[PDB]
């Protein structure tokens, strides 16, 4: 940011902004996404591929009556899963199922089964609004959930809701993962305070305790909050080193949020009010972050691992390591989109947008409104792998190239003449195509080309 | 996984009062249906803004202001009382009245 413009410390502003690692979060240490993963995975319980075929295959049940020595226990009165239970938790398991090579078939325990789950309600808790066993405990695969006539959050699970995130975060300890940190509800008063490392709230895990805002993150629209109903990013990385990631996961062309074609509540969008709280877990294609139906500011990252502000929450949408997501559109606020270094479609939209394509050649469409497309490395847009700006409009628009020259200019040229930062401008009228070319390493050729579709102007250009 | 408060079982009445002044208390009705009784303007003073809304979380309770989103977070640190931080680092407690 220093020596470049405001729409480039905006753009570089947001792209660090939920940087992880090698600092304080909080007081307590920064974790990356691998670091957090070896905490949730810290007990070393697992599931083992039993017969030999690369997946954990496992068989569960709703239970429709008291287990063998259940009064044994001392958890109240016994409950099966109502309706509603199953269906919410059938969503659940297939969201741990998508993301890891994880399989949940219900019945009953059989012979080829690398192991058994069992659901069911209990109705007196010492504290705890459910629990679960670790995969290494004599109890392995069991999770139960508290339902008396104090407690009914548990008999209404539903996307967004705090009863469905429930459900994914027991599954999870079932899995294998461990609260991030070393508390209990019912044991003492446990804190934030206290805890491991920065990242330890409901905005990177669904293990964890902490309200994703003790981080920052506005989960909160129209009055309330939500909660995610799918495993978050450091979930997705945990179960993943645990069992490995399934790639089969959407492996054609996926559009998330609105036109959503994942088929999961979660990643659908279908108002402006909708509270989008999921972390993308993709196997391959072509595909879309869609958030065109929000009128509210956005910053949209395309980078694997990364944090975006969508929907007006702030780092409620994240893609999870190792996912190439390629394409993204704004909506009518004031957005920030991201790219990567794959060849990106990034469409602002209505309003007056920033947009950063990245590595490769990218068709950057800035929308109605002003639109500033914002280069950080020569590197950019190549003479053989140049962006296209497929809507440019003169006279509103901007090319901000501070990022690279610091604000030094560009020396606008007929023709090269072997300096640094010697820019030319064209203009083709067949195929209304404007020309930027720059030679910003002084060798008398150009090292760096955007293409735009309308004229560009030496006045379009801040650099 | 920590026990979510309802609201009827948050709602009646708090005292708010920031530690080392306790003798500037507000006392607030927190109703059934997530608003303040008028009282809660008492808090401007610590918080810049006003809340209009509140909101459990199974850890803490949100105070959410009027554009719906805007929100001070404080963390339950026993029965009946909550503990957030306001003007800068000082310490704002939420206890029953
Ligand atoms: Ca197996
Ligand atoms: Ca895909
Ligand atoms: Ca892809
Ligand atoms: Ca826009
Ligand atoms: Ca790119
Ligand atoms: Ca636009
Ligand atoms: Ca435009
Ligand atoms: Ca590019
Ligand atoms: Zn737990």
């Amino acid at each position: 940011a220093n020596g470049t413009s405001s729409a480039f410390t905006q753009v570089d502003n947001f792209s660090h902004f939920y940087d992880r690692g090698n600092h304080l979060v909080n007081g307590k240490p920064s974790f990356t996404v691998d670091q957090a993963a070896d905490q949730l995975t810290r007990s070393g319980a697992s599931w083992y591929d039993l017969n030999g075929d690369g997946v954990i295959n496992l068989s569960y049940t709703f239970l429709t009556s008291p287990p063998p020595g259940y009064a044994s226990r001392g958890l109240g009165t016994f409950s099966s899963f109502s309706g509603l239970q199953k269906e919410q938790a059938k969503l659940s398991l297939e969201s741990w199922a998508d993301v890891a090579k994880v399989t949940f078939t219900e019945g009953p325990a059989a012979r080829g089964d690398d192991g058994h789950m069992t659901f069911a309600n209990f109705s007196a808790s010492n504290g705890g609004a459910a629990f679960a066993y670790l995969p290494n405990s004599s109890r392995k695969g069991e999770s139960w959930y508290l339902i008396n006539k104090d407690y009914d959050v548990n008999k209404t699970p539903g996307e967004g809701n705090y009863g469905r995130q429930t459900l994914t975060h027991e599954i999870g300890h079932t899995l294998g993962l461990s609260h991030p940190g070393d508390y209990n509800a019912g044991n003492g008063n446990p804190s934030y305070r206290d805890a491991v490392y920065g990242e330890d709230t409901r905005a990177y895990s669904v293990m964890s305790y902490w309200s994703e805002k003790n981080t920052g993150q506005v989960f909160t629209k129209t009055g309330e909050g939500a909660y995610a109903s799918a495993p978050l990013l450091d979930d997705i990385a945990a179960v993943q080193k645990l069992y490995g990631a399934n790639m089969e996961t959407r492996a054609g062309d996926t559009v998330y949020g609105f036109n959503s074609t994942a088929d999961r509540d979660y990643y659908s969008a279908t108002s402006a009010t909708d509270k989008l709280i999921f972390s993308v877990w993709d196997g391959g294609g072509n595909d879309t972050l869609d958030f065109s139906g929000f009128s509210q500011n956005q910053k949209i990252n395309l980078a694997a691992g990364s944090f975006s502000d969508v929907g007006g929450m702030t780092g409620n949408v994240s893609i999870a390591q190792g996912v190439t997501i390629e394409n993204a559109i704004g909506g009518s606020g004031n957005d920030l989109l991201l790219g990567n270094a794959a060849s990106n479609i990034l469409k602002g939209g209505a309003g007056n947008d920033i947009i950063y394509g990245g590595g490769g050649a990218d068709k950057l469409w800035g929308g109605s409104g002003s639109d500033t497309f914002v280069y950080r490395e020569v590197s950019d847009s190549t003479p053989k792998a140049a962006d296209t700006l497929m809507d440019f409009q003169t006279g509103l628009d901007k090319i901000d190239l501070t990022g690279i020259t610091h604000l030094s200019g560009l020396n606008f040229v007929n023709a090269f003449t072997g300096q640094a930062g010697d820019a030319v401008v064209s203009y083709n009228q067949a195929s209304n195509a404007g020309s930027l070319q720059v030679d910003f390493s002084g060798h008398g050729v150009a090292d760096f080309l955007i293409t735009t579709v309308g004229q560009v102007a030496t006045y379009d250009i801040v650099a | 996984s920590l026990m979510l408060l309802s609201p009827a079982q948050v709602a009646g009445s708090w005292t708010f009062y920031v530690q080392g002044a306790e003798q500037d208390a507000c006392t607030v009705t927190l109703k059934k249906d997530r608003t303040f009784s008028a009282q809660v303007s008492c808090l401007q003073a610590w918080l810049g803004r006003t809340p209009t809304t509140w909101s459990p979380t199974p850890d803490g309770l949100l105070l959410i202001g009027k554009d719906g989103s805007q929100s001070l977070f404080l963390e339950l640190r026993e029965a009946g009382r909550y503990e957030g931080s306001v003007e800068g680092s000082k310490t704002l407690v939420m206890q029953r009245a």
